[PDB]
């Protein structure tokens, strides 16, 4: 049962460079990219003063991560910044967004004005005069 | 090419036929062409698209699959006559083109 | 043996199995549903005869 | 095509024991280091996987590719679907050529073994069961259907040759 | 299933010195420490289990650069990763 | 068992015969040894059940209710007589429902008996059927006072519905 | 896509005494490793990083609270927002299907359920 | 009730008047005994109808949701044991004693007889929960969490008593739900609102809208001894069923201003088990599970029409057994870590083989794999709501989307590893850790054999 | 371990059972027997043709 530093208060200008750390080491003398400024957006009661949010993310990996623990699996003492999110998400990949991939269905798309046709096996085009005529011509005889 | 209208009978899923519906039918030569039995066709259990020409050569073809039950071929040569059957059928009925293309021609 | 392992399977429920449908079909007012014959010509246990 | 594959997971389970682990096209060899029946059944299957000149679904999969000869259909789907059958005989050799071709290339040990009889009686039953199933059961079934059975010039037999390319 | 003993890897470590053409068969079996011949800088110490990368290779991290330098330090912790003797 | 008239099937009509080789069919080989193995567990069982069983008999009976009024009594400002009428109008609408299920099951007979056709034969459940469930939920269904199941309440209202707007108010019927 | 993510970057000698934030985490492991070896423990460290994790996520947010903004109140395109759209379908239907249900009919003869 | 509250009120003077540690095998010896009589002369038929003795009883004919409530005296004794014996026997003989007189105004409700007698057995509780409450929890928010309890059951219950004591000298009397029969309908006024309004509001207040369940993440995230009123809370969250005694007649025509009970409770449903995903509390990840597939009633009640009533009947008690249980499988796996941080139990599934098979097979009921009784109670109200209008399958379907990736999240949180601490932690799920997670999957799996006794009228 | 009844190697290609290759090379000659029906007897399209029925007046 811990009550002194036990949470934030309404910050973040509340002499930062005594919240990180008085405990709560976020920050190593309140510059360290993570002093207890981050508010972002002030309005919202959403992380105050907060040795919390926007901090540096996307994603610990668990990778080699030969110090101890260090990432997702053995613990490192002080280091959650924001979580539920990050035990399934990682990485950048190769290349970039070029989404080519709306662009991949939009070979069908276009394959959409071959839709508006049939696909009648006998007999080939004939598409240049009224010869083809689809349906049957005249009567019994 | 058969029928005659007003079915007599409400009777759905087209049975109620003039007497049996063939794909076009008939139409020219021959300008009819003749069928099986109709009161056959509902004995023997046999789907639609099976009620069109060569079928009575088939219910005689299908029969022998049981009468002759431990056997690998009833009859290959009837199932190439069968087809025979089949592609004398086809080739009447791929003649459309040959005239539809001509006698929408002007004359 | 392959005598008793074998026997006390299969041998077994299908002894109960069975006794459960012949005092069944005569109880329940549908049975299996059983199908018709799909007959060509004409004999079996009738008369009727087809050219 | 439940023959197909049940089969050939299993036949290549006994490849990954064999390497005790890699599971990747690359760093394999040729097809005879010690490795003789399975290699066989390997080329079955994926000659199967070409397009059946006159193996297991040759009556599943040419009946099929010629349903769709006289059809109403999209007429981008036939431009869809025979096209693949194309890309299905790379499917074959790409195993082949990494796999069952080329010099001896892994890290050292040699560590493999193929005699278990019980693998032995598992791909010896369901190979043989695998030449004969569509000789037994597209010849002993009731027809439902009339079929195409027209296929003329320069428009019928190109399927094989789609695969042969 | 196939076990292990430690006579196999006093070899392998050992053979791959002979397979370099860099490496005669005339310097030290166990401790030659790779400086008494090691040259230069850059692949003189990652080139000299570059042969091992593709035999043994277990991705190799980066924390076993310096430790190689000691030719038995290398034989040390081998053992260590893949569950070895006794 | 039941009556055959509430459950109907035609004959069996079943073909027979046809042989006509001598090629070797397995069909002797089946039925004429496993009837047997079952024969002896079975049959000799359920007789010996059949004679234990008729050692000695229990009765139950048939119970058949008492129906003096029907709807419109009584008076509003009753209990009694309005509670009999509606202990009389919820019998008749649990029996209601299951003659819709015996109605449906005879749909199911000729469907599964046919099979191939089924569709221009059996000539009678498609125009039976659809003539009692089109005489199902006018009048004895509350669509959708179905609720509260609102018995005299409700019951009578559709069909004062029934007549006052039908019949009538055509315009001019 | 989602994101850049910045695998390398410069530096020597931006601000070259940058070191030694290390020594907090090495302090904290030292601290760490000293507590985690002991002969008779028999339960959790406390490790107050989780504390106050969830303390300032389950309350002190409204303490922290003021409505001094109008970002906080943007609910009302979020809260009340899509609560009022479901309620225009839904009697657009029910009205659109229920004259079509009292003038003309729809259902079949067959339709006992309902 | 002939006498189930007279040999239930006579376990009362059985606990203190025992010997010393003996107050806990005498206690759940009789206790048992009840559940043959509980069993015996209800479930009668059946046809129009059973009323019972007298102005006490209609027997609770058509719902019968009365049994469950028995069991659980000889549920919670065996679950409330683990941390309460420290304390002195003079409060361990009182825990016992108001446990029972929670069982007491219970029995006679559902049953009541009366719609006046079903309010004040209505009130007739939240005081000795509230005890269990205030004493008896842990560190602090309880106090507030105490007044958050009341103040919304009890500000809404009030004009009940102004709308019930309105009918009493209008039409008759309602003492009889018999005497029901001559009811005048209730047209579209200005007064006629509120006499809707103010009927229904205290039944919204404890079975609660999107809105106004302010309270239920209060009460159940700081909680007593091991789950010990927690278990008795979720049954007297469907105990306030009385909505279906009411509104089935008394205004029945008044479907007019549904609409902003429907929408609220319709779209509240895919958003309120939505906003649990990221709860890092364990027993608050389950106190959202009860908000969200308890408010399907809501919309299945509201519309009317049976098809319904064959599943919102079956919906009360689908969850009666599940999130009972649930609840100890967090009032247990808290005894051996002390925080109900949901981060902190990993590392398992290797030091606790036997209680896997208790993960899952609560887990696999919201899932609800469909031979159980909660698919046979969604797909009747799918089937419901269905023609009312048909896009609702949208909500309802994404509402079957969201908790499926919900359940498995609480399950897969124990299958990690190598655990990083925990010297503690061996207890290797005894006797009664097993016992009393168990006689909640036998029945629950037993009824779907013949479910026809959970059904309505219908 | 227990039995090494197939040796690890050095890169000196560890050989078959000497039975191993007997059930290999059974199972081409069962399938290159059946090529039999493949050609003798079965054609491209057993079908037959039309001689282009142009003339239909
Ligand atoms: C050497 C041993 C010594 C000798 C032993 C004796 C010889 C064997 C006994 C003979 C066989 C009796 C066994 C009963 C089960 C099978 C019965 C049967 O199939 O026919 C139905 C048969 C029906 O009789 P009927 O004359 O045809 O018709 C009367 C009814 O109207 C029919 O309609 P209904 O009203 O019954 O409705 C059907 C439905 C309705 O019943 C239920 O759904 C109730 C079950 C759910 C209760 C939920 C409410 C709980 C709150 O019943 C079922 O659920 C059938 C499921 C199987 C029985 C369920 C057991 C209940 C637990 O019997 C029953 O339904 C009654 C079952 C009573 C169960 C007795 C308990 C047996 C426990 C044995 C344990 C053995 C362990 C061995 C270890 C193995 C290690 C591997
Ligand atoms: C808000 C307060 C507004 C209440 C106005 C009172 C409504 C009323 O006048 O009652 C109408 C009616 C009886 O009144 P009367 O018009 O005289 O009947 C004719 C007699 N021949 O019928 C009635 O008896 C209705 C009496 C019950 C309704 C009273 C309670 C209404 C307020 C409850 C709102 C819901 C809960 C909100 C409060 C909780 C949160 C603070």
């Amino acid at each position: 049962a811990s009550h002194i530093t036990k949470d934030m208060l309404p910050g973040p200008y509340p002499k930062t460079p005594e919240e990180r750390a008085a405990a709560a080491k976020k920050y190593n003398m309140r510059v360290e990219d993570y002093e207890p400024y981050p508010d972002d957006g002030t309005g919202y009661g959403d992380y105050p003063k907060l040795p919390d949010r926007s901090q540096q993310e996307r994603d610990p990996w668990y990778d080699w991560d030969h110090p101890d623990l260090r990432l997702n699996w053995g613990e490192p003492m002080h280091w959650d910044l924001d979580m539920y999110i990050r035990n399934r998400v990682d990485t950048s990949p190769t290349p970039v967004n070029w989404n080519l991939m709306c662009k991949h269905l939009f070979g069908f798309v276009a394959f959409m004005l071959f839709m508006f046709w049939v696909g009648e096996t006998y007999p080939a085009y004939q598409p240049v005069g009224p010869k083809q005529y689809p349906y049957n011509n005249l009567y019994l005889e | 090419a058969r029928r005659y209208l007003g079915d007599a009978s409400v009777e759905p899923d087209p049975l109620r036929m003039p007497t049996f519906p063939p794909d076009y039918g008939f139409p020219e030569r021959k300008e009819r062409e003749m069928v099986a039995t109709q009161q056959e066709m509902n004995d023997a259990q046999l789907v639609l698209q099976q009620r069109d020409y060569c079928a009575h050569y088939l219910i005689r073809f299908l029969k022998c699959k049981r009468d002759s039950f431990p056997n690998f071929l009833a009859c290959k040569h009837e199932r190439h006559d069968w087809d025979y059957c089949e592609h004398l059928d086809y080739v009447k009925r791929m003649k459309e083109f040959e005239r539809e293309r001509r006698l929408l021609q002007r004359k | 043996r392959h005598s008793i392992f074998a026997f006390t399977h299969v041998l077994i429920p299908v002894w109960i199995i069975h006794y459960y449908l012949k005092y069944h079909v005569t109880t329940k007012p549908y049975t299996i549903v059983e199908k018709k014959p799909r007959i060509f010509p004409g004999d079996t246990i009738l008369e009727t005869g087809e050219v | 095509h439940a023959f197909f594959k049940a089969m050939l997971f299993m036949c290549s389970g006994s490849i990954i024991h064999s390497l005790n682990d890699e599971q990747d096209i690359r760093k394999m060899g040729g097809l005879f280091k010690a490795m003789p029946f399975t290699t066989t059944a390997l080329i079955v299957g994926s000659l199967a996987l070409t397009g059946m000149p006159f193996l297991t679904g040759f009556y599943s999969k040419d009946l099929i590719i010629e349903a769709a000869n006289t059809s109403y259909t999209n007429a981008w789907a036939l431009l869809m679907t025979l096209i693949a059958t194309s890309f299905t005989a790379i499917y074959s050799t790409r195993i082949i050529f990494f796999a069952l071709l080329g010099q001896p290339r892994f890290p050292t040990l040699v560590n493999i073994n193929e005699n278990n009889p019980l693998l032995i009686n598992s791909i010896k039953r369901l190979l043989i069961g695998s030449l004969f199933a569509g000789y037994i059961i597209s010849n002993n079934i009731p027809p439902t259907t009339i079929p195409q059975m027209t296929m003329p010039y320069y428009l019928k037999t190109t399927a094989l040759i789609v695969t042969i390319l | 299933a196939p076990p292990l003993t430690l006579e196999g890897i006093k070899d392998r470590v050992l053979y791959v010195l002979k397979l370099y053409d860099k490496i005669d068969p005339e310097k030290l079996s166990v401790n030659s420490h790779f400086m008494k011949d090691l040259g230069l800088d850059s692949l003189d110490q990652v080139e000299i289990i570059m042969a091992m990368e593709d035999e043994f290779g277990f991705e190799i991290p980066d924390i076993d650069a310096e430790k190689l330098m000691c030719p038995q330090e290398i034989v040390d912790y081998i053992a260590d990763k893949k569950d070895v003797y006794e | 068992s039941w009556d055959k008239d509430v459950y109907p099937e035609p004959p069996r009509r079943t073909p027979a015969p046809s042989p006509q080789t001598s090629l070797p069919n397995p069909i002797t080989y089946l039925t004429k040894a496993f009837d047997l193995l079952v024969d002896r567990p079975v049959t000799l069982v359920r007789e010996f059940i059949e004679r234990q069983h008729a050692k000695n008999k229990y009765y139950y009976y048939h119970r058949e209710f008492r129906r003096v009024p029907d709807i419109t009594e009584c008076q509003e400002k009753d209990v009694l007589c309005m509670f009999e009428a509606e202990m009389q109008w919820r019998r008749d609408y649990k029996v209601d429902q299951e003659i819709v299920n015996i109605i449906q099951e005879r749909l199911k007979a000729c469907q599964q008996r046919e099979g191939e056709s089924h569709r221009q034969n059996c000539a009678k459940e498609l125009e039976q059927f659809t003539q009692v469930v089109k005489a199902y939920q006018d009048r004895y269904h509350d669509l959708g006072a179905h609720y509260s199941a609102r018995k005299c309440l409700a019951k009578q209202k559709q069909r004062m519905l029934a007549e006052r707007k039908a019949a009538k108010e055509a315009a001019a019927a | 896509t989602t994101l850049d993510p910045a695998e390398y970057d410069i530096s020597s000698e931006t601000r070259k005494a940058q070191a030694e934030r290390l020594a907090i985490r090495s302090r904290l492991k030292r601290e760490y490793q000293l507590q985690y070896y002991d002969p008779s423990r028999r339960g959790v460290i406390e490790d107050p990083a989780l504390v106050r994790w969830t303390y300032a996520r389950s309350a002190n947010i409204y303490p922290n609270f003021r409505p001094n903004t109008k970002t906080s109140l943007l609910g009302a395109l979020f809260g009340i927002g899509p609560l009022v759209f479901w309620y225009y379908v839904f009697k657009t239907d029910r009205d659109r299907k229920e004259k079509l249900i009292q003038e003309g009919k729809l259902d079949r003869t067959f339709n006992i359920s309902y | 009730m002939l006498k189930y509250i007279i040999p239930t009120i006579m376990l009362m003077p059985l606990t203190w008047l025992s010997k010393n540690n003996m107050i806990w095998v005498n206690s759940t010896a009789h206790s048992l005994l009840i559940s043959f009589t509980s069993l015996l002369l209800m479930n009668q038929f059946g046809d129009n109808s059973l009323n019972f003795s007298l102005l006490f009883f209609s027997d609770s004919l058509s719902t019968p949701l009365l049994i469950l409530t028995m069991w659980l005296l000889p549920l919670m004794l065996m679950a409330s044991q683990h941390h309460l014996s420290k304390e002195n026997l003079t409060r361990k003989k009182l825990f016992i004693t108001m446990l029972i007189s929670l069982q007491l105004f219970l029995i006679m409700t559902f049953t009541a007889m009366e719609l006046i007698l079903f309010y004040i057995l209505f009130e007739a509780t939240l005081v000795p929960t509230l005890i269990i409450i205030t004493r008896w929890g842990n560190q602090t928010e309880r106090l507030n969490a105490g007044l958050y309890f009341l103040f919304y059951t009890l500000a809404g219950s009030l004009p009940l008593l102004v709308a019930l004591i309105y009918i009493q000298n209008t039409v008759g009397s309602l003492n009889f739900l018999m005497l029901q029969y001559w009811v005048q309908p209730v047209h579209n006024s200005w007064s006629n609102v509120f006499m809707w309004l103010a009927c229904m509001m205290a039944f919204m207040v404890k079975m609660p809208l999107y809105g106004l369940h302010l309270w239920l993440p209060k009460a159940h995230v700081e909680a007593p001894i091991a789950g010990s009123m927690v278990l008795a809370a979720v049954l007297l969250k469907l105990g306030g069923y009385g909505m279906l005694r009411i509104t089935l007649i008394l205004n029945p025509m008044t479907d007019f201003m549904a609409y902003p009970f429907i929408m609220l409770s319709l779209w509240g449903m895919i958003m309120t088990s939505s906003i649990c995903l990221r709860q890092t509390d364990l027993k608050s990840l389950i106190a959202y599970s009860s908000v969200s597939h308890m408010a399907l009633v809501i919309v299945a009640i509201l519309i009317q029409t049976p098809w319904s009533y064959m599943g919102a009947t079956a919906l009360m008690i689908a969850h009666g057994l599940t999130s009972s249980m649930l609840f100890c499988l967090a009032n247990s796996n808290y005894e051996r870590i002390h925080s109900r941080t949901m981060i902190l139990a990993r590392g398992l599934q290797t030091l606790l083989p036997l209680m896997a098979t208790w993960w899952l097979l609560a887990s696999l009921t919201n899932l609800a794999l469909p031979p159980t009784i909660n698919l046979i109670g969604e797909l009747f109200v799918v089937m419901s709501t269905f023609s009312w209008s048909n896009i609702t399958i949208i909500l309802m379907g994404v509402n079957m989307v969201i908790t499926a990736l919900y359940s498995l999240y609480m399950l897969i949180m124990t299958q990690r590893g190598k655990y990083t601490y925990h010297i503690n932690n061996i207890s290797p799920s005894f006797t009664r850790e097993n016992a009393l997670m168990s006689l909640h999957i036998l029945p629950l799996l037993l009824l779907t054999l013949n479910p026809k006794i959970i059904l309505g009228p219908l | 371990g227990g039995g090494a009844h197939i040796e690890p190697r050095y890169r000196q290609f560890p050989q078959l059972t000497r039975s191993q290759v007997i059930q290999a090379e059974f199972f081409s000659a069962t399938m290159w027997f059946w090529i039999l029906w493949r050609f003798w007897h079965d054609s491209d399209a057993v079908l037959g043709h039309f001689p282009y029925p142009d003339p239909s007046q």
